[PDB]
């Protein structure tokens, strides 16, 4: 089918997102469709966030937005596989060098979003995608469905402290503050990334596959296990920088501006002591 | 996908 004059719809690449072509440019694109009648319209919200983010390194380009018969349509830059996909392809083991390469760009992406007055609130390996082609060394961040302003765009007034807030994003990677029902802020995006980096180190987190009767009884088991696992037990056998990173995130006050620069430099100093080069040669680049 | 790993 057509869309927006110059785009041809292909088959799904997940759920919804479809392969497309920009017929005029001769370039593959991704096309997100949302039925107009859908109960909870969010595409149009996601599109306005992507629009504020444009110009950002590792933010997908939104090429076209509009409605076509029964669907809202967002046409975007086509991105490669997620960090979770690549992790499965690498037998759920990343080398220390790959974790550090990823950590450097992922902290940068989060800082960029925060600089545009948003928190993501869904930091997980599935929401970072590698670029394709000339962008194949670039980590992108996607899925701004759960993102919100943490400060007024004009005054940079932070959102107020509030409690009794329900779990927003993913149980496995959520901050302890999120489990306690505290309003998410910049610190929580960075604390989740910390869990993601130790997930890549370990192959799983120690609060994965907890038996529970319900979804609720289960978030409660994950909450308890997380709060009862010291950062030095989580990070045992791995460079201290992973523990230092998480202790820093956990020490941040609700409206604190993180020292992104300090956190990046922690990992760069580790990277340099290991004698690694920033050559973007990830583990998956070695697959024959 | 596991619900512990699902966006909510
Ligand atoms: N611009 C893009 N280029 C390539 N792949 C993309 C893409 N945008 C999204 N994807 C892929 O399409 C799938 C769905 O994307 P989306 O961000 O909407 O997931 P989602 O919000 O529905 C959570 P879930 O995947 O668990 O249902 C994901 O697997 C993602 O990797
Ligand atoms: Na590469």
């Amino acid at each position: 089918l057509r869309v927006g004059n110059r785009y041809r719809l292909g088959r799904k690449i997940g759920s919804d997102i479809y392969l497309g072509t920009d017929i005029a440019a001769g370039e593959e694109v991704a096309i997100k469709l949302e039925c107009v009648k859908t109960k909870h319209p969010q595409l149009h919200i996601e599109s306005k966030i992507y629009k504020m983010m444009q110009g950002g390194v590792g933010i997908p380009t939104i090429r076209w937005c509009g409605a076509e018969g029964d669907y809202n349509v967002m046409v975007m830059e086509l991105l490669g596989p997620s960090l979770e996909d690549l992790f499965n392809f690498c037998s759920r083991k990343f080398s220390l060098k790959t974790v550090l390469l990823l950590a450097d760009q992922m902290i940068s992406r989060i800082e960029y979003i925060h600089s545009k007055n948003f928190i993501h609130r869904d930091v997980k390996p599935d929401n970072f995608l590698m670029g394709l082609g000339k962008k194949g060394n670039l980590v992108y961040i996607i899925d701004f469905g759960l993102a919100k302003k943490y400060r007024d765009a004009r005054t940079h007034q932070h959102i107020p402290y509030r409690e009794n807030k329900n779990l927003t994003g993913t149980a496995r990677y959520a901050s302890i503050n999120t489990h306690l029902g505290i309003e998410q802020s910049r610190r929580d995006d960075l604390e989740s990334l910390g869990y993601v980096l130790m997930y890549f180190n370990l192959g799983s987190l120690p609060w994965q596959g907890l038996k529970a009767a319900t979804k609720r009884q289960k978030y409660e088991r994950i909450s308890e296990k997380k709060m009862s696992t010291p950062i030095e037990v989580l990070c045992k056998g791995y460079p201290s920088e992973f523990a230092t990173y998480l202790n820093f995130c956990r020490s941040l006050r609700f409206d604190d501006k993180p020292d992104y620069s300090y956190l990046r430099q922690l990992f760069r100093n580790l990277f340099h002591r290991q004698g690694f080069s920033y050559d973007y040669v990830f583990d998956w680049n070695m697959l024959k | 996908r596991t619900p512990s790993s699902a966006s909510t």
